[PDB]
RNA sequence: GAAUGCUAUAAUAG
RNA sequence: UAUACCUCUGCUUCUGCUAUU
RNA sequence: AGUAGUAACAAGAG
């Protein structure tokens, strides 16, 4: 026979130009399963290992054992080195200063006038934020109001001004603060009168008691950081720790950030802020420039570069000598702002997860270890591999169940700053006057670094230098996945260049399916992402079109709205063949809707509802259009129409408010569990809300703003209403003197 | 300050570089040509190239799944009345009695003339189902004074050795049928030349997948997945009889349902997006399972009579095999049909690059050439050690293949290998490009990929194909050995 | 009467003890943060969740009202919605089987508005409607990235004045302090608020649809000759990276955008013909077939008053009254006297840097207009002399003054450029240096005042100076006066030099700007080889494919005629991306080491293809009778754009292994086009002209010689050459 | 003959 | 104990940061 | 059993 190979395509066609069939992006993604307790314990074991032979001491803080790798002995081999020396970094940063002239100054005004202008609020737009009160990950909004209602118990009102900088200045002040009291609730029981036999009926209702914790128990919390395994994690066979942080030191390190994006956005060799398009714009105008710019006969060299441990090795104690650095002509309140979240990091604490779980084979029996019980059990119950990790544990635990982790930035924390002492490096360009120079561009770890020299010899000189000046940042450079070759070529975030960034169709592919969102919005984003991709990631228009199809078969099978002319059995389908039958305007009719899909490579940018309106049936668009249909919930007759409805958001996808836009019924797993008691927290806010609202109409457009009580703004407005009603002749006599009488009981 | 650390930094800290020559490129995976390993076994989810469909021709219009799955078995009744299990191959830890009994349950169930396709939770059933084969939680003050009571040694993929079987159904899977599956919907009529050039683009590429047997096999994937998932969140307590239907037109253009065989889905209590529904497969097959046994210790094959393949009676088999999914893998199964696009676009660039040059739509001159040029080849692969030139539309479904294969065999160990040797695939192409490449750790960069490589077979396959193409190239280099040399 | 009822809602809340307290403590601000309070974390694979949930009997959750009562419990024995009330609405749930139901038997609303409400949209429709396609073309495309906008606006604004105004329509009572903007836009706020009176649709949909045509969507795409935002909308029809097709736009294309293409059209034009013998013929023959748009190019000269020197050198050529009126952004001049050197310099500005400007010599007046505010300036090299101006709006008068100062560019205006001004783009692209001092002055004034200095007032008949606050003072501005008070036949040479009756010329082809930059309409030229006027990789692809297509002819005409095959029009083409100041060096170069290997044996088809389109250039030797020698070739465009002689380069390399030629990334197979000798035959021959190969590498001839220590020897001298890394050769003269 | 800077519930990247 | 062949649940059994915006 | 793979599910809860 003819045994076919597939890689024989790389005989014909180069890697780069069909790197798109090494992507397997049609292939399930890795998922975790059970517990991170192993992958963080991992994260937290190995931060010391690279920072053992710095300086360890005890917290007379925390307590926590807390270890200090800085100015430490210079490493003796090519293991992972987190011992970076101030003097370096230093003077790094003071050549990117000369390259940059004002640029520091420049951005920490920026990053200081901004923080001024930054509200409370801002800090409700970051997924799961760890709560302290609860000692669980929560919403980004919910977090902070917690947080804020627990404050206010402690005498602590800043939030109230409604600037971030004083919310900010409650937090440090919090941690002097002896004990720290919050609300948590209890159920109680209630007699409630029913028509029932015995005559009534028992439910129970929740009531805020307040707790209290030590000033100590308080700090590690606030220093608490809570940790998962990331999943989805693409192209990796074992799984990684992730950490989520407290929203004591959210506030103080979004300006920390803020001030690095200021300084990376003004740089020749920063991949971030800028991304896509802008990106691949300024990588290839920075390519041009360092490669024409060679010296005649020399040779341009091009290391695909990638650091190792990038979070484990880098240092808080570094982060803040950069602020320290950067802030040098900003006042001296700005200057100890910036210097709080490297602080904060310096002697913050990571959580261990959820645990272990222990099991009996022959009894069939498992039960989970809680990280406080970790050391409960003899090691010798415990796994090989998990024993060592425990063992190795042991020195960094703490009573209450989480580690000490003085070392290390964790996932993703500092990377606009990681980003700006990455190019510091590269801002260096030369090492003993020698007859080489490298220039590259660095996107948090991710570095492509572009050497110019008289031959490749020369070019080594210089890279082997490179490397040893980043170690002395505490930047390890990946020998293993790092490799180098003749400018022209190269990898950089997934973007290949061959004498020009080649197209990778396949890593965006994921994105061709149906959204969840619902189906007005999922035939949106459906074509705007075909839309998008047929410009920027160089899809052709059969493909294109075809891709049309692939969706509304994916479509027309999940929202179960095959064509009403077709026969496929289906609950949805009976009703769809309905309207078929029904409706004379068929083509008119949306896909939902058991319609034709009437889609082509030229009108993939106008919504669907916009496309066919002009062949609608009137009853049928009067139907699909009502506007005051039930599936949307639109505004109101007064009755008492309160429903726990999330702020309406501005969504880049076009798409028509009509009965297809509809919400899916939230998960009532919380029914069973104690956590019920917050629905009705919920739906207090949602009733104040609703409520505000319908007195101020702009409050859903703009954010309205004021630092007054709520109750206040309402009643003024209501009075206002009420007397120009009643002067205009909206209102009567008997009905104003009820609403003055009534809003007089306020 | 950094000269000052540099100077009294220690010698031994260094990259340590060394310049790429293509004898320092040895094969990855060694272990994939140990013998002593076990032959990798077929871990997919449903039969492939070794499947059978029954063909029910429809009148066109549609039916319910157990309808079809009756009227199927009802025309081929020979199979369907076969009561006495003439075992052939069964799975170590597997119950012959039980498993048969579960299969004229179904077969029983679909036949009858009731609406429901619910099976009756028998003790075969429950075997077959795993009933509440989960563990009891309990407290951990209990779990701790329990001693017999350990943290379980995390179970590892076992090394394999490379399988002909793999491919060998890259190969058939790869090839013409007369048999369209696709169910591609209708699209907005033309008007731009751009949406001319694409629909005209279309009838080529779409076509030579549509006409090839990877994408029946997708699209049974596909239809399967999307019914289990269906069954999954209505059906969740009950066991249910799922046919294994799929639609077929032949060149003539005829409807034939498709019956490959007969599922059924344990309770589906599916509360994580990881949390597992055991579904048993019985599938229908003309192959011998005797005949690669290494290939099938995870199935167990029942002998159930004969059809007429052409001239030959082809004796049939029934594979039975206790199978498990999840709500993820059974979601991506239902957008596997995007394999399309990975591998038509991949082409549809080389039409459109190529047009660029010879400055019309070179479409149809890639597929059969024009009266200017002749067709487009492909290097496609070997025979007996020697390379082999294959068509444009061979070169096109063979990736289609590749991506159906990335889904069928996707996970972490594929991932991982993927994305690790993508790194010396490109170190590769630096030499084939003659930019002189350099690396600073080989081995390491080698081990990473090496580790990947465990019991996936398209990994292990993968391996062996790219040792297989890196020898071919590292040939094909000593042409410019001697180039410019005087 | 909607406010007794909230009232009396309030009442009803304010009995919950715990929403009381939430009023009374929770501050407006803070009504924000409690908004976006809820229990539900964010789904993370909704593709999966939607997928399954679907399957689910009861997904979908209605609002609790009397419309949701309209939706019956089962229809025809299909469960349409449940008595259990969602956690979220509060209302029954439901099956998607409802929405259908709803959409087949429901209730007929009042979809009254509906148009206008949603116009943006059924504009975007119209557009494509009324449109009408041209042909599609097979070819390459160099897309360049750049930012534009994605949706065409109704008027553009910052988001701060769009938002400002969207609440002047929508939320009048809740607007805050009344802005200038308010006033600015009283014709939109009106039209728009008469025209969404009458709907029934939610008012926070109508913000962001206002919002979606007021706000400017604007994000970096990969484009190619169309800017303007009614093309941007369809760009994914409008080329790929290999293919081109033409779409002609339906309602209205601006003035403005008409203008700012024309003049690329004719600069692209002009910068090609420049390089032919009698430019004016084929500048001619181009303009006669230049379409944009749908409108031919002499058609747009002539409707158009206004356009840059290149405009008016096509217009004389076309045969058209040439406009010297001329613009600055806001700005708009027209020379009385006058001629402009402009010489690109390194300015010193007021924060302390320097950036590199093309600086105007000689003493000009021009007659400067701003709004309904008109003026006679005068200015020398990098100083403003004289400004006479009108007294006619105070805003008008107090921006031509402005404008005046900085167009200039008196060292006195650089001295006021004090904070943060961006010249460079944040993805490293080059900004107008002056178009953002322009920019940059507009909005901060009282530096530029008082960094210029005053003076006493003119004493004259109706001349009365202003002072910084624009009313008749007694200082006034160094240099500037208020008053009361506020062609010629040309023809145009064949080498494009537009001369007097007298003699003396106005304007030349030397004097055209040289930025190329992305046209805002589609610019179309309707004669057979358009590539012509295409960028510097279309032209050097478009070249070698042409040569490898009649490498057959051209190749063997070569081995019988010497330079007949030299002058090919695609080579010409060719020639207008070659730096002119290089050009003739390379074809000197060139001619000489392709004669060098027709005569002395050793060919090189791949070099021959190479080098072949450089000689069309007249020759350009050095002084001694010898040409000059190269290592690299650079072309006009990006640091990319060169050929390398001895090795492959971005634009162009050989790959011998496969035998395949490789064109800005275009792989074309060289099987059968290919000698059997050259194989082993060595390249050091066909690298350096007057230069053949001896030997190997000769460690007694020392380190590889330079092109100008390769140049500066003697006929008979040996030399070690590098071809590419690791192929030492021994060159010798 | 230039600009206009942003800020999703998706996906990708690190 | 019991109601319980009953009842409730199917991301909430900890899903992060920064870009593309 | 099986899925699966460095740890889980093979229903969970009143
Ligand atoms: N999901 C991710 C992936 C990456 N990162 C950030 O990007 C860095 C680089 O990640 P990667 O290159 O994948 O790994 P390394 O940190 O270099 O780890 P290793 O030593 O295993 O290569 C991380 O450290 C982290 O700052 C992140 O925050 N979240
Ligand atoms: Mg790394």
């Amino acid at each position: 026979g003819m045994n076919i190979n597939p890689y024989f395509l790389f005989i014909d066609v180069p890697i780069q130009a069909a790197i798109s069939t090494t992507f397997p992006y049609t292939g399930v993604p890795p998922y975790s399963h059970g517990t991170g307790t192993g992958y963080t314990i991992d994260t937290v074991i190995r931060t010391h290992e690279y920072s053992n032979k710095g300086k360890q001491y005890i917290s007379d803080v925390t307590g926590c054992t807390m270890v200090d790798p800085t100015n430490g002995p210079l490493p003796e081999d090519n293991e992972p080195s987190a011992y970076a020396q101030l003097d370096c970094v230093l003077e790094a940063l003071d050549r990117m200063d000369e390259e940059h002239p004002g640029l520091f100054q420049a951005a920490s005004q920026n990053a200081m006038e901004t923080l001024m202008v930054t509200t409370v609020d801002k800090l409700t737009q970051g997924r799961q934020t760890f709560d302290w009160t609860v000692c669980r990950n929560q919403p980004a909004a919910t977090a902070l109001n917690t947080t804020i209602t627990s404050f206010r118990l402690n005498d602590l009102n800043g939030a109230d001004k409604g600037g971030l900088i004083p919310f900010c200045q409650d937090i440090i002040d919090s941690l002097d603060r002896p004990e720290m009291t919050f609300f948590s609730v209890k159920n109680i029981k209630k007699k409630l009168p029913a028509k029932n036999r015995k005559g009534f009926l028992i439910k129970r209702i929740p009531m805020k008691v307040k707790d209290k914790i030590t000033k100590v128990e308080y700090i590690k919390r606030a220093l608490s950081l809570n940790t998962m395994t990331k999943d989805a994690e693409r192209g990796k066979l074992k799984r990684r720790a992730i950490a989520t942080a407290g929203i004591q030191i959210r506030g103080f390190v979004l300006v920390v950030e803020n001030l690095a994006k200021n300084i990376c956005e003004n740089l020749e060799q920063s991949g971030l802020p800028v991304g896509g398009n802008e990106k691949k714009a300024k990588l290839s105008n920075a390519v041009a420039k360092m490669l024409s710019n060679c010296p005649p006969g020399g040779i341009s060299m091009t290391v695909t570069g990638d650091n190792t441990k990038w979070n484990e090795c880098l240092n808080p104690r570094i982060f803040l000598a950069m602020t320290e650095r950067i802030t040098r002509d900003s006042p001296i309140w700005f200057r100890d702002f910036c210097s709080i979240a490297p602080v904060l990091f310096s002697n913050k604490i990571a959580r261990l997860g959820k645990g272990f779980m222990i099991t009996s084979k022959t009894k069939r029996l498992k039960a989970q270890i809680p990280c406080p019980d970790l050391f409960s059990i003899p090691l010798e119950r415990y796994n090989e591999e998990t024993r060592a990790k425990l063992k190795k544990l042991k020195p960094f635990f703490n009573e209450e169940g989480t580690a000490s982790l003085s070392p290390g930035m964790m996932m993703g924390m500092f990377n606009m700053l990681s980003t700006v002492l990455g190019v510091a490096a590269l801002g260096i360009k030369n090492i003993g006057n020698k007859e080489y120079l490298w220039d590259g561009l660095q996107s948090s770890d991710d570095f492509a670094l572009f050497v110019n020299a008289k031959d490749e010899e020369t070019c080594m000189e210089g890279i082997n230098d490179f490397y040893r000046t980043c170690k002395l940042l505490g930047i390890n450079m990946s020998k293993k996945k790092s490799y180098c070759n003749e400018t022209g070529m190269f990898e950089f975030t997934s973007m290949f260049y061959r004498d020009g960034f080649v197209s990778n169709f396949a890593m965006e592919l994921p994105s061709f399916g149906v959204a969840g969102v619902n189906e007005s919005a999922d035939m949106a984003i459906g074509m705007t992402i075909i839309k998008n991709n047929m410009i920027n990631n160089g899809m052709g228009p059969a493909t294109a079109q075809t891709a049309i199809q692939l969706f509304i078969a994916d479509y027309r099978y999940t929202y179960k709205c095959h064509r009403g002319d077709s026969k496929v059995e289906g609950k949805r389908m009976k009703i769809i063949k309905e309207l078929w039958e029904n409706t004379k305007g068929r083509d008119g009719l949306l896909v939902a809707d058991g319609g034709p899909n009437i889609y082509n490579l030229r009108n993939l940018h106008i919504p669907e509802i916009v496309l066919k309106y002009n062949l609608m049936d009137p009853e049928y668009k009067g139907r699909l259009l009502h506007p005051q249909n039930p599936f949307v919930g639109h505004l109101s007759k007064e009755a008492d129409i309160t429903p726990a409805h999330g702020p309406v958001k501005k969504m880049d996808y076009d798409a028509v408010s009509g009965t297809h836009s509809w919400r899916t019924k939230r998960n009532r797993s919380i029914l069973n569990t104690d956590q019920r008691n917050m629905i009705l927290e919920e739906q207090c806010y949602a009733k104040c809300c609703n409520l505000f609202e319908a007195c101020f109409n702009s409050a859903s457009y703009r954010k309205p703003v004021g630092q007054h009580s709520m109750l206040e703004a309402m009643a003024h407005r209501l009075r206002m209403d009420a007397r120009l009603d009643y002067e205009s002749g909206r209102m009567s006599k008997d009905d104003f003197e009820k609403a003055m009488a009534h809003l007089g009981e306020i | 300050a950094i000269e000052r650390n540099l100077a009294r930094m220690s010698p031994l800290v260094s990259v340590t570089p060394k310049k790429l020559t293509w004898e320092d490129l040895r094969p990855i995976g060694p272990h994939i040509y140990n013998h002593e390993l076990p032959e990798v076994p077929y871990n997919a989810f449903l039969l492939m190239s070794d499947e059978l469909g029954l063909a029910n021709m429809t009148e066109g219009k549609s039916k319910k799944p157990k309808t079809l799955a009756k009227e199927c078995l009802e025309k081929y009744s020979t199979l369907r009345d076969q009561t006495d299990p003439i075992l052939i191959m069964k799975s170590e830890k597997a119950n012959e009695n039980f498993l048969w009994k579960l299969w004229r349950d179904c077969v029983n169930t679909i036949s009858n003339e009731e609406m429901s396709n619910e099976l009756q939770k028998t003790n075969y059933a429950k075997w077959a189902t795993g009933d509440g084969l989960t563990y009891q939680k309990i407290m951990k003050e209990v779990a701790i004074d329990d001693e017999t009571m350990c943290q379980e040694e995390p179970k590892i993929p076992n090394k394999c050795r490379v399988a002909a079987w793999v491919q060998t159904e890259m190969n058939l899977l790869s090839t013409l049928t007369s048999k369209r599956a696709l169910d591609l919907p209708e699209i907005g009529p033309d008007v731009a030349p751009v949406e001319h050039v694409g629909s005209e683009r279309r009838k080529y590429f779409v076509n030579e997948i549509n006409y090839c047997k990877a994408s029946t096999v997708m699209m049974k994937y596909v239809l399967f997945h999307t019914s289990l998932l269906n069954e999954s969140n209505a059906s969740m307590g009950k066991y249910k009889v799922i046919p294994i239907t799929n639609r077929v037109v032949n060149e003539k253009g005829e409807s034939f349902d498709m019956l490959y065989g007969l599922a059924v889905k344990g309770q589906s209590h599916l509360r994580g997006d990881t949390d597992v529904v055991t579904v048993v497969t019985f599938e229908f097959s003309s192959t011998d399972p005797r005949v690669d046994s290494g290939k099938w210790p995870k199935y167990t094959v029942f002998r159930i009579g004969s059809l007429f393949v052409s001239g030959r009676e082809k004796s049939v088999y029934l594979y039975c095999r206790v199978n498990g999914t999840n709500k993820i893998q059974m979601k991506w199964g239902m957008e596997a049909r995007r394999c399309l696009l990975q591998s038509m676009q991949q082409m549809e660039a080389i039409v459109e690059q190529e047009s660029s040059i010879q400055g019309y739509d070179m479409t149809k001159a890639c597929f059969k050439g024009d009266r200017v040029n002749s067709p487009k080849t492909f290097s496609i692969g070997t025979q007996e050690g020697k390379l082999v030139k294959g068509s444009f539309g061979k070169a096109l479904r063979v990736i289609f293949t590749k991506c159906l294969m990335h889904y069928v065999f996707g996970n972490a160990q594929l991932e991982g290998f993927s994305a690790e040797s993508r790194r010396l695939l490109l170190l590769i192409q630096a030499l084939k490009d003659r930019k002189g490449p350099w690396v600073f750790d080989l081995e390491g960069m080698y081990s990473g990929i090496e580790e990947c490589i465990s019991n996936n077979p398209w990994v292990i396959q993968s391996a062996y194909w790219f040792n297989e193409w890196l020898g071919f190239e590292k040939e094909g280099s000593k042409v410019l050995e001697s180039v410019d040399e005087i | 009467g909607m406010t007794l009822a909230k009232i009396e809602l309030l009442k009803q809340l304010l009995r919950d003890n715990e929403a009381k307290t939430v009023l009374k403590q929770t501050t407006v601000d803070q009504y924000n943060i409690i908004r976006k309070f809820n229990t539900s974390r964010i789904e993370k694979n909704p593709s999966l969740r939607m997928k399954w949930a679907m399957c689910s009997n009861f997904p979908l959750a209605l609002t609790k009202g009397d419309m949701a009562n309209r939706i019956p419990l089962e229809y025809k024995g299909i469960q349409l919605k449940t008595n259990a009330e969602d956690i979220g609405t509060k209302g029954q749930m439901c099956s998607i089987a409802a929405v259908t139901w709803w959409n087949t038997y429901g209730p007929i609303g009042d979809t009254e508005g509906f148009e206008r409400v949603y116009e943006s949209f059924f504009l975007r429709k119209m557009r494509l409607d009324n449109a009408t396609w041209g042909r599609i073309t097979f070819g390459p495309v160099e897309r360049v990235r750049k930012r534009v906008l994605l949706n065409p606006l109704t008027k553009e604004m910052p988001p701060d004045e769009a938002s400002n105004v969207i609440m002047e329509i929508l939320f009048p009572k809740e607007a805050g302090i009344p802005r200038e903007s308010t006033w600015i836009h009283r014709e939109l706020i009106k039209e728009k608020r008469e025209k969404l009176k009458g709907t029934m649709i939610t008012p926070i949909v109508l913000a962001y649809m206002l919002e979606r045509e007021l706000v400017a969507r604007r994000r970096f795409l990969p484009v190619a000759g169309a800017t303007s935002a009614e093309f941007i909308e369809m760009l994914h029809c409008l080329q790929g990276e290999n293919w081109r097709q033409i779409y002609h736009p339906g309602g209205n294309k601006l003035t403005e955008s008409r203008s700012q293409s024309m003049i690329v059209a004719c600069r692209k034009i002009i910068r090609r013909s420049i390089v032919a013998s009698n430019p004016l013929e084929l500048a001619v023959e181009i303009a006669n077939k230049t379409v944009i748009d749908t409108e031919p190019l002499k058609s747009c000269l002539a409707a158009i008053d206004g356009g840059d020197v290149a405009c008016d050198i096509i217009r004389a050529a076309l045969g058209l009254k040439i406009r010297q009126r001329q613009r600055f952004g806001r700005l708009e001049l027209k020379r009385i006297s006058g001629r402009g050197f402009k010489n690109d310099e390194e300015i010193l500005i007021g924060n302390g840097t320097i950036q590199k400007i093309g600086i105007w010599d000689g003493e000009e007046e021009f007659h400067v207009r701003c709004g309904e505010c008109r003026g006679i300036l005068k200015k020398s090299k990098m100083k403003l002399e004289k400004l006479l101006i009108n007294s006619a709006k105070k805003e008008d008068m107090r921006d031509l003054i402005i404008l005046c100062m900085v167009f200039s560019q008196d060292t006195r205006m650089f001295q006021g450029v004090r904070g943060e001004i961006n010249f460079l783009n944040r993805a490293g692209q080059l900004l107008s240096p002056m178009y953002q001092l322009q920019r940059y002055f507009l909005n901060r004034s009282n530096d530029l005042f008082d960094q210029w200095g005053y003076e006493e007032s003119p004493k004259a008949s109706e001349l009365h100076g202003i002072n910084e606050s624009m009313n008749a003072s007694d200082y006034t501005l160094k240099g500037v006066v208020v008053t009361r008070n506020v062609t010629e036949k040309v023809s145009i040479t064949k080498n494009l030099s537009l001369i007097k009756r007298t003699g003396e010329v106005i304007m030349g082809a030397n004097d055209v700007s040289e930025l190329e930059s992305q046209a805002q309409l589609m610019i179309t030229y309707d004669t057979p080889k358009m590539w012509e006027m295409g960028t510097t990789k279309e032209l050097v692809q478009n070249t070698y494919q042409w040569v490898l297509k009649n490498l057959v002819t051209l190749k063997a005409q070569f081995l019988l005629g010497k330079e007949d095959m030299f002058q090919w029009d695609a080579f010409e083409a060719f020639e207008s991306i070659i730096p002119q100041k290089m050009a003739g060096q390379y074809s000197g170069f060139a001619r000489a080491v392709l004669k060098q290997m027709r005569d002395q044996e050793v060919m090189k088809t791949d070099q021959f293809i190479k080098l072949l389109p450089f000689c069309f250039s007249p020759p350009k030797l050095r002084s001694n009778g010898e040409p000059y020698q190269f290592l690299k070739l650079v072309l006009k465009g990006g640091g990319e754009n060169f050929i390398e002689v001895r090795k492959g380069s971005p634009l162009f390399s050989y790959n011998p292994q496969t035998e395949v030629l490789t064109i800005c990334g275009r792989m074309m197979s060289l099987k059968g086009k290919i000698e059997d000798e050259e194989r082993n035959r060595s390249m050091g021959n066909a690298v350096l002209a007057g230069f053949l190969v001896s030997g190997k590498y000769d460690p007694d001839l020392g380190d590889f010689k330079t092109i100008e220590e390769l140049e500066k020897l003697k006929p008979g001298e040996k030399a070690n050459i590098l071809l590419y890394q690791g192929k030492p050769v021994k060159v010798v003269k």
